[PDB]
């Protein structure tokens, strides 16, 4: 009908004749000459979250989302490979967050459960109890403040030695501690200078209370203390936020608490760690 | 105005807990000046008693330099 | 296990095992042959424990087998036996990896939330774990019954 | 989150006209089943721990593999999570109820729960099923009228999740 | 796509290097393994219907709740569709052993594979337990070397979805 | 995580089952190689080190083009990154020895990398190809019969990133 | 980030290379527009308030359905993000313009800013259509010359919207 | 680069540039012509000045050349006027970029790290580091020398 | 300070300071004759300079003057003047400085909430010192009169 | 030492010791005297062990005492040779405790800040290390020989 037996296709696109409007975006994607630089299929993906509810998905698209790995803040790039999934996600949305530990102690349903007894499948805790006015525990504690603020150790260099010795000479607390190493120069060279400023918010959020962010009342508070304070506002802010005082006060070094499904599904859904029928 | 030097009494009064907590009831630590005020309002949330307050890093008053 | 527990702490310090916890693995895979004898008898014995324990609990606490009772009826009392038989298992499979983490993980996490959505009592469950704990103590060794009293007392703690 | 009377006052402030004799009598019909609907709320409070008892034994008395080994509420870790989540979706079918709107069930429960539950290894089916007992509970206790209330929203929760 | 000799080629020819002992070994190891690959690939084209009924016999006996009402494979529709994907998945593992290389397996299955399941709503899972018993099923006909380099490529796939 | 005793009474909880001969004697499979394991992790704990000196030696003979300019570990903070992924490989490797399980393997390494690896831009054969070195050195200091075990874990890190 | 005499570094570091004659010639023409660019820098900063002033108030005055009810910018909060979206713009232009490279800008605003507008709701053409504003109202202050110069960093701000 | 710390220290406090920072980008950007004729002079004469360092060095430490010693041998000697080769490049990057920055990133970071899997003793970096100062400094004139001085000094103690 | 500015970002690694914080104190050091002269220029002419900027405030801005205004009234002018008077020595002390944390934890830190506590428009702050810049920029030479502008650009930004 | 380990793991989770680390205190106790007695024999051996092991070091590292190395000269190599009789005795303190502890925190805490204070190698000391391992295993029966290697590996692999 359209072209017959002696006529060349061509793009019906705008002006050609009526266009469809549930899928402007995509098509007109797809009528760009790096629609084949993407990969991931966008049509089937589309059309079928028109008839489904909203994805386990950061509310700022599903490139905020960073690999749940040790440390390195990899993400999604829009540019690389567009990959790229908008959800209409409101500023009321709650996600839903798993546990790294018992699946009871979830805050939506027990808003005690950060209080909670540690079970054996909550990660290791380290709490500085020495005397906080010879002992292997506070540079146990020292390596797992590293641990979580950078994921890793660091170079020789790089450490905040001052700051340590102020911990085991019991100036400052542990709390203080993280502060310094997450303030310090090297945590904004490595995960705020390089990044988008809401990736840089959630790795850090991640890094700091120790699970993603709920929505966009928190992505968006964290964005306008960057807005006005920069960097160190955020990092101070997060900090400064109750929940972090519940879960942890001045004396344990923050752990992860929370994952997201897709953060569970890299580590269970490898062929080795599947549960076998 | 820049180091302050609090001690305090942090009783505890929502759990009974069986751990070592003698170091987190009453302690002496260093705040700084811009952290204090908040610090002070964080103690004064949980049911502290604040027992001395002294200036120590800087000085009183200084209108520069702080 | 003690080697799960030993590694996770040396993977949370980002470091590799110390002397000390290389000792400890040491120890328990010297220790694993008689734990694994004690498992072994502990299993064999299952249905003459179970049995002794039951009717131990039972005649000790009748109310929970009278009519209106928990347990009362022949599947009811099944499913408190079955229940029992689950304990025992979790008991054993304690013994073989040397800690109380098996048993944590199959039956103590979230245990009181289940038995408060089955109606079953607490103090009976306790009753019935110490049931257990003296049939079988009373048919094993005397130095094997402090190693298997320890999981008992854990588990008995647990669910009270 | 939106309830009926939210709802109207958006769809007139994104218009930007006040409020007329339309919106008046959408309000009123709020009103006149809110009576119904904080009854039915008290009673389902009153009533959640018996609702999720006889939910359950219902659900795992259909499916006995479920709590059998092998089956994904094999554990007191794992019951125990079930029973939080059957909680759960009584707790937010009792919210948006008393709110009039399904707004809340998009808004904090159906939202990313299909690709939490597939991770996890959950039954999809099974916990429509249970959603399904725990209607048929609930509507005993409620009464015909908050039980057909109650029963849109159960109803899209089963069908959010399938 | 990409083979074992493709693969060294494209490896020295980015190098700008002509062929050495190493990349002559790695040819004369693909060279060796050949003949196993074709008869693997022989025998699973002629039990291919065979493995996909064993396997799907497994999956669905283990997670009856896929094939009930409010589960993914719940239609006929559905249910062929879930058996079309696992025919696939055989199929590119069985090219995948031919080639000697997961090149085909990235570019023809696993690129895009996840968002696609992830917006289908699709457990993946119960697709991994699913290629993790067309794996078993394949092994015991294909025979001990041609399943351990089956389950190279199975385990490829399983983690590619991962 | 979960070791060969955990991964044994997992496979029995789930079936419901106690331990029978086979579960027994796997145990005992297992508790007779732990002096060997713990010596081996021992050895390599002392002498990590000079693993991975003689690994990134080996790498960089055999890949000179890896450390000199527009090569991915061509700097000092490149390099760095190169034998501190390296030194995690090793620990990571003997953790998975002491345990008698890959799990750790799966996660806490292999979860992600090969795509992080992808992203950073990271050559992943020549990663497997340090992977491979460490383990021709480690299998010289720990001794055959350790040398063995080693290499079924180094292999499976290999096999992950490949 | 990254600056032209950086990118120039790089790039006969990656090269292992000498700074020969053209390198040179390229930090001379940095270093030529070096003032033109803190003097423009400065202005900006002692006019950014006023920039966006003016700048929000002709897009708002060609487009006023943005301010209507109904509009993306219609309310007091989405206002004010219109108005702080705005002023990353121009902090980000300027620091774009003082190092004389588009990296920051790619990194810190355009790596994930049309997922978030999408996901947002929020107009890209009118977007476009404020940052084209900011251009034309910050070229009249800083000067033709400055002009000239601020003016490629916002239309590749524009570019990477559109 | 004087730009790129600015623009970083700005960023991360969400601000514009001070006057402070605009009178350093001012200083740096009238400077950069003779930084320009330093980074040549340095460059052309560069066979030299490795030459003069190389032979400098194991005159003052012969142990790294004897036997035993890391430098030991032809080839380890090409590695090590090699590396002094690299850290003058990077000495001649900083001198344009007028920072130690690019110093900094390509061969500070990790560089311990990376001399203990080489064991190559930073004691003699360091002294080599020094021997092209020396050398260096001598073929610049007086304002010319003490710029590049500050540069192997941030060098030389960077490797201490 | 410059100097304090240097040795607290150095001090933050605990390291000592960079070339590249040396070479900013050096230029800072370097150019205290000019930027000392134009603090004698900016002192002498305080009178004028103040008048002229509150003429041309007025003048720019009827609307505070007249009456329900801020600044109605003999008072409030005086007081209007008063600021002008604060804020030119703090650009004075900035300029001696070299920095502007004199400004900044004089009379920028706390300024937006101060200025709400007096009912002062913030607008009329800016225009206040754009005022005080171009009355000034129109006393001092060419030179001079770009560096006490960016000063007092940097007030502009600082209160709105 | 052991009872000390059990005692801070206890208090740290915050309960009475286990049965099991009783039993592990009980096996300690009661292999004191052979500890002590591998603790002799090490002893009476100080100067055959150290001078075998520094000869074995300057075998393999001639550099080091080469003019210009570190223990160039009678002197140093004496100061060599009273390291390692510090470490020896270590070894000896740790062998008596029956963990790795006074080890540490006598002459592993801030020991690589030392020697790069003392531009002592880090390899030296690890070779020297080892070389006394070799002859001090020598010395003793398989059974103590395992468990001094133990001590001494662990101290090669916290220098390096
Ligand atoms: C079946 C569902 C469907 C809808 C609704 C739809 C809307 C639609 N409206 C369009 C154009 C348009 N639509 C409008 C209408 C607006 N102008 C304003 O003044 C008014 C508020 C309003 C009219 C009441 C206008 C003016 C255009 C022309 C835009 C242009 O070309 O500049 C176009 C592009 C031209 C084309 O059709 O090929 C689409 C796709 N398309 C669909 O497939
Ligand atoms: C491991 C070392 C350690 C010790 C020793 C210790 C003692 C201790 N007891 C406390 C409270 C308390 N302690 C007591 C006990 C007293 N009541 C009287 O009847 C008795 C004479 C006496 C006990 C025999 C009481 C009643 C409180 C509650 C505070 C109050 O209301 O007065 C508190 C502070 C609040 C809290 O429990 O968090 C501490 C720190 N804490 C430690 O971490
Ligand atoms: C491996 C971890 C695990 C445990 C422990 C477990 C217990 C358990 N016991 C159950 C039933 C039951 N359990 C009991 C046992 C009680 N009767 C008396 O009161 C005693 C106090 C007590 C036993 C000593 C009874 C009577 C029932 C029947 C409840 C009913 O059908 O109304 C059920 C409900 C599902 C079913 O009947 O199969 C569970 C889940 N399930 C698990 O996955
Ligand atoms: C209000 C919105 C919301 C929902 C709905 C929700 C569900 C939810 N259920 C979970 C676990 C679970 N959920 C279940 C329930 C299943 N067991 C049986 O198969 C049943 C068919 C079925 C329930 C009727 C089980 C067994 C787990 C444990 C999974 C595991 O530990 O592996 C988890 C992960 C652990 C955690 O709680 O953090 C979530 C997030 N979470 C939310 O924030
Ligand atoms: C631009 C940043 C950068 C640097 C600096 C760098 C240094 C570097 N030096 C190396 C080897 C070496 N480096 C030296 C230098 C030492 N010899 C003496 O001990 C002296 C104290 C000292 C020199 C003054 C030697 C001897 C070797 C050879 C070691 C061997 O034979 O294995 C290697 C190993 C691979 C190779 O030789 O190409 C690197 C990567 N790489 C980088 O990407
Ligand atoms: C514990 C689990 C885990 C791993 C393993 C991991 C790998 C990892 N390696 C990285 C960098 C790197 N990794 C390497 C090493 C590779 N490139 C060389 O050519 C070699 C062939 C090869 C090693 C044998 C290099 C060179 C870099 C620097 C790349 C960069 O920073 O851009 C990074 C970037 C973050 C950072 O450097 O701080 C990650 C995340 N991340 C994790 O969470
Ligand atoms: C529903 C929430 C909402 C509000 C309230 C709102 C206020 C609002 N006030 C505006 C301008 C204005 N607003 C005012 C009112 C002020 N004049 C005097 O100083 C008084 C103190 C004060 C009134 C009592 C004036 C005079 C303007 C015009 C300024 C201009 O055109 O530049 C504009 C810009 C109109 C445009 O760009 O087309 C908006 C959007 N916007 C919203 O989305
Ligand atoms: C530094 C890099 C960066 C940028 C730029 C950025 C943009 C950004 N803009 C946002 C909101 C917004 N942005 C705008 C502005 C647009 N709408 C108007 O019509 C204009 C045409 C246009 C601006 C000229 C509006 C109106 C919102 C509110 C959206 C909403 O609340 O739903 C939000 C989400 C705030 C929230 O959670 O509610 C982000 C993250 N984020 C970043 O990390
Ligand atoms: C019990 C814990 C402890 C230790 C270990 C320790 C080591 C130590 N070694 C020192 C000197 C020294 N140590 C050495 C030995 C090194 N030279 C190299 O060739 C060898 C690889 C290596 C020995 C195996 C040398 C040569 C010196 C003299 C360096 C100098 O004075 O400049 C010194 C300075 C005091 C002196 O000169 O006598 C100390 C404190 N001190 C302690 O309190």
């Amino acid at each position: 009908r359209i072209f017959g037996e002696d006529t060349v296709p061509f793009i019906r696109d705008l002006g050609q004749e009526a266009q469809p409007s549930w899928n402007w975006g995509a098509a007109y994607s797809l009528y760009n000459y790096a629609a084949p630089r993407r990969k991931v299929p966008q049509f089937i993906t589309l059309y079928a979250d028109y008839v489904k509810p909203l994805p386990n998905q950061h509310p700022y698209g599903s490139g905020n989302d960073p690999l749940e790995i040790q440390f390195g803040a990899i993400f999604k790039s829009e540019t690389k490979a567009p990959s790229a999934r908008p959800a209409p996600i409101g500023k009321d949305v709650q996600r839903i967050l798993i546990r790294s530990g018992n699946p009871i102690t979830n805050e939506r349903g027990n808003p005690a459960g950060g209080i909670s007894d540690k079970t054996s499948l909550s990660p290791q805790i380290f709490k500085l109890t020495q005397d906080n006015r010879v002992e292997v525990n506070v540079q146990a504690v020292i390596r797992a403040a590293y641990q979580q603020v950078f994921g890793r150790q660091l170079y020789e260099g790089q450490h905040l030695s001052v700051s340590e010795i102020k911990l085991e000479n019991g100036e400052i607390s542990v709390k203080e501690f993280v502060r310094d190493l997450a303030t310090s120069e090297i945590f904004r060279k490595l995960y705020w200078q390089n990044f988008y400023v809401c990736k840089s918010i959630e790795y850090i959020h991640r890094r700091l209370l120790g699970r993603p962010t709920y929505g966009r009342d928190e992505t968006n508070r964290y964005y306008d203390l960057a807005f006005k304070k920069g960097f160190a506002g955020v990092v101070n802010a997060i900090l400064d936020t109750m929940e972090y005082a519940e879960v942890f006060g001045d004396d344990v070094v923050p752990y992860e608490r929370y994952v997201t499904p897709a953060g569970l599904n890299l580590r269970k859904l490898r062929a080795g760690t599947v549960p076998t029928l | 105005t820049r180091l302050f030097k609090v001690t305090a009494l942090i009783p505890s009064y929502k759990k009974v807990r069986g751990g070592r907590e003698l170091q987190n009831t009453y302690f002496t630590k260093l705040v700084e000046y811009d952290r204090w005020f908040a610090e002070q309002q964080r103690i004064q949330k949980q049911g502290g008693k604040i027992l001395s307050v002294k200036m120590v890093a800087g000085k009183p008053g200084l209108n520069t330099g702080v | 296990s003690v080697v799960t527990k030993a590694i996770v702490s040396a993977d949370a310090e980002a470091r590799y095992l110390s002397p000390g916890e290389l000792d400890r693995i040491r120890g328990f895979v010297s220790s694993g042959e008689r734990r694994l004898r004690v498992a072994q008898t502990l299993t064999e014995s299952r249905e003459r424990i179970i049995k002794q324990a039951g009717d131990q609990l039972f005649q000790k606490r009748p109310d929970l087998v009278s009519p209106g009772g928990n347990a009362y009826g022949a599947e009811r009392t099944a499913s408190c036996l079955r229940d029992l038989d689950y304990y025992l298992r979790l008991v054993t499979f304690g013994i073989v990896a040397g800690d109380v983490t098996p048993i944590e993980e199959i039956g103590v996490i979230g245990v009181k939330e289940m038995y408060r959505n089955l109606e079953v009592p607490l103090p009976g469950m306790v009753e019935a774990v110490k049931a257990m704990k003296s049939v079988a103590t009373g048919l094993l060794s005397g130095d094997d019954s402090a190693e298997v009293g320890y999981y008992f007392d854990y588990l008995a703690g647990a669910l009270a | 989150m939106q309830d009926a009377i939210t709802s109207v006052i958006n769809t007139y402030d994104v218009q930007g006209k006040y409020f007329d004799t339309s919106a008046f009598d959408k309000l009123k019909a709020y009103y006149a089943t809110g009576e119904l609907r904080v009854r039915a709320a008290g009673t389902i409070s009153a009533n959640a721990a018996t609702i999720i008892k006889e939910a359950s034994a219902k659900l795992f008395s259909n499916q006995p593999d479920l709590v059998r080994p092998g089956g994904n509420a094999y554990t007191t870790r794992r019951y125990a999570a079930c029973v939080r989540d059957m909680d759960y979706f009584l707790r937010y079918a009792t919210y948006a109820m008393l709110a009039g709107d399904t707004s809340i069930l998009d808004e904090r429960v159906l939202n990313g729960l299909k690709e939490t539950y597939n991770s996890l290894g959950v039954p999809i089916s099974s916990t429509v099923q249970g959603i399904q007992a725990m209607k048929e509970v609930t509507g005993s206790l409620v009464g015909s009228g908050a039980a057909k209330e109650m029963g849109v929203y159960f109803d899209y929760l089963s069908s959010g999740l399938s």
